[PDB]
């Protein structure tokens, strides 16, 4: 389904690896009773990759969204630059203007999909032997309540 | 063109009553003779003067960044040419320009995508430079302010020199050809709009009703104070007798050769007195021919 | 026009010119001028707002050891531990080539300086993400560790 | 702008410069440049 993991299709992204998510199994709008609010918008979203990256090395990997049409104009995918609650902004201010990348898009419904590019060992990519260090993901999902 | 020295009787006659109607007409519009031949002129001078050159700086500026398919290229250039040609409104200028570009002005035949393209390509503003089209620029430019020339003279309303422009054929003049601004034209647009504003108020109606074709005899009656019977029996008496252009009902007051030919009908009637049952009893006494008993 | 170089550098576009000459018309005493200069300014930010996106805003280490250490075998790998005491030593010596080269400087009052040389090409930046996220890549900031 | 901004990734040339280095001139980095082991630049670079 959409909580596969597999290798990219596109013809340049045959070496990134993404992982998947589908909003709706991730079960959010649940957690709250319907009382306190009829509908739920992502204000932000944030990814921590506890990774064994080296001293001056770093991860580089992109989450992106999977509509790309309702929503403002490069606000659908964010890359992670070091991975520790780390959005793809370098100073992320809710007061300014600009809204921040997956600003509302709906918990209900959606796919979330991380992406690492050049994963592929027998392409000798960049990422493959770090990425087998890593064991596990974490999204911090700011989302308000409406 | 004619010659007098090579011309039959019955062609100098017509000369004649031409000579004096048009200078009767003059008389009555407090025009000079040279006043008709400027607006009736087709060769222009090709000189250029600071007024051109204000009008090409002014359309060249407006007009730079201009795109074909977003828009059309007159309807964009039209107010760069009111404000230069010194025009009230700027649909006068549109449909002076849509009927330039009928007419094709000057030795070298232009129009609106023509001389936009020269001031695109080889016009440098504000510098003094020789340009083999420019004689042709300066021609387009000197017959755009004929037209004005030709509008503000005949007193027409906008909308109605408009539909002139865009549809001879209402007019009546020859299917499928530009309107000529001929001293003959100009007699019956100058014409036209005296019947225009002899209708007075309900000139609105009336013209509206003119540009489509829903006007009828007894609208028109109630608009000039006049019965409609009178109206809808000189359109007969029109129909039975053998104008040029022929009056057929269908015609009669959609185009505009129709209307003046059926109002002449009603102006001598009633100068007679009579019915236009009278005048058509008059116009049978032809006693002096062979054509018929 | 100043407005113009920055539009045209916050933005790629140096093709893009949005103010035009003739604004001002001696013949009229230049009126009307300022309206159209504010023509020009409504229609450049139109244009701006319409062509803005936010982009991926991204960061990587460089290591300067480990990419002279990389370079090359006929561009002569060096690890700057070697060349860096003994370039200290005398400063007519010279180290690495091309433009990724470790030497003293030229001009007349930096003999003395020593100044190491990194290409940006040579440091294959690029490629460490897939060309489909974005054709260009622009250099927002640049922070050093020693 | 912030120092380096809008430049290209993909040319151009990056040199970073050190005074009075040559310990044969008693610079004053002499000493202490002899103990640089590494450098590293932190690249703030955006994709669009």
């Amino acid at each position: 389904g959409n909580n596969n993991l597999a290798f990219g299709a596109g013809t340049d992204t045959k070496t990134s690896l993404q992982a998947s998510v589908s909003f709706a199994d991730l079960k959010i709008r649940e957690d709250y009773p319907a009382s306190l609010g009829k509908i739920r918008r992502i204000k932000q979203i944030s990814v921590t990759l506890p990774a064994l990256l080296g001293p001056y090395q770093d991860v580089q990997a992109i989450l992106s969204y999977g509509d790309k049409a309702g929503l403002a104009n490069g606000c659908e995918a964010l890359a992670v630059s070091h991975g520790m609650n780390d959005s793809g902004q370098f100073q992320l201010d809710f007061n300014d203007g600009k809204f921040l990348p997956f600003e509302g898009i709906a918990i209900d419904q959606g796919t979330l999909t991380l992406s690492f590019p050049n994963a592929s060992m027998p392409e000798k990519g960049k990422q493959a032997t770090m990425l087998k260090t890593l064991n596990d993901i974490i999204l911090h999902i700011r989302y308000t309540i409406k | 063109k004619t010659n007098l020295s090579a011309i039959s009787d019955k062609q100098l006659a017509t000369l004649i009553r031409k000579l004096n109607t048009i200078t009767s007409w003059l008389h009555t519009q407090k025009w000079s003779v040279f006043q008709l031949f400027i607006m009736t002129s087709t060769s222009y001078n090709k000189t250029l003067t600071p007024e051109i050159k204000n009008l090409l700086d002014t359309v060249y500026h407006g007009l730079q960044g201009f795109d074909k398919d977003k828009a059309d290229l007159l309807h964009v250039m039209a107010p760069y040419i009111a404000a230069t040609l010194q025009l009230s409104s700027e649909n006068v200028a549109h449909s002076v320009l849509l009927w330039a570009d009928k007419l094709q002005p000057g030795d070298g035949a232009m129009t609106a995508e023509k001389f936009w393209d020269w001031l695109n390509t080889k016009y440098t503003p504000g510098s003094s430079e020789a340009v083999e089209t420019q004689e042709h620029i300066v021609q387009y430019c000197q017959a755009l302010a004929q037209l004005e020339m030709v509008y503000h003279s005949t007193g027409i309303n906008e909308n109605a020199f408009r539909l002139f422009v865009t549809k001879p054929e209402m007019f009546g003049a020859a299917t499928g050809a530009a309107p000529a601004h001929d001293a003959l034209s100009l007699i019956m647009l100058t014409r036209f709009a005296d019947w225009v504003n002899a209708l007075g108020e309900k000139a609105s109606s009336v013209l509206a009703a003119f540009e489509a074709n829903s006007l009828t005899a007894e609208q028109l009656a109630d608009a000039m104070n006049l019965d409609a019977n009178l109206l809808l029996q000189a359109s007969i008496q029109a129909q039975n007798h053998q104008h040029l252009p022929p009056v057929t009902p269908e015609n009669a007051f959609s185009c505009w050769t129709s209307i003046n030919t059926i109002l002449q009908w009603v102006n001598v009637a009633q100068q007679l007195n009579v019915a236009p049952q009278g005048v058509s009893a008059l116009v049978g006494l032809d006693y002096i021919q062979s054509m018929k008993e | 026009l100043m407005a113009e170089q920055a539009y045209r550098w916050e933005l790629n576009d140096d093709s893009a010119r949005f103010i035009k000459p003739g604004a001002w018309q001696g013949t009229y005493a230049g009126l009307l001028a300022g309206e159209t200069l504010m023509l020009s300014l409504a229609q450049m930010e139109d244009a701006h707002l319409k062509r803005d996106k936010r982009a991926l805003e991204v960061e990587r280490t460089v290591s300067l050891a480990e990419v002279y250490a990389g370079l090359p075998k006929d561009n002569g790998p060096f690890s700057l531990a070697q060349e860096i005491d003994k370039l200290v030593s005398q400063g007519s010596g010279s180290a690495g080539s091309g433009n990724n080269n470790l030497a003293f400087g030229a001009g007349t009052d930096t003999k003395t300086s020593l100044q190491a040389s990194v290409s940006f090409a040579d440091l294959k930046i690029r490629e460490d993400y897939p060309a489909s996220l974005g054709k260009i890549r622009r250099i927002k900031q640049i922070s050093v560790t020693l």
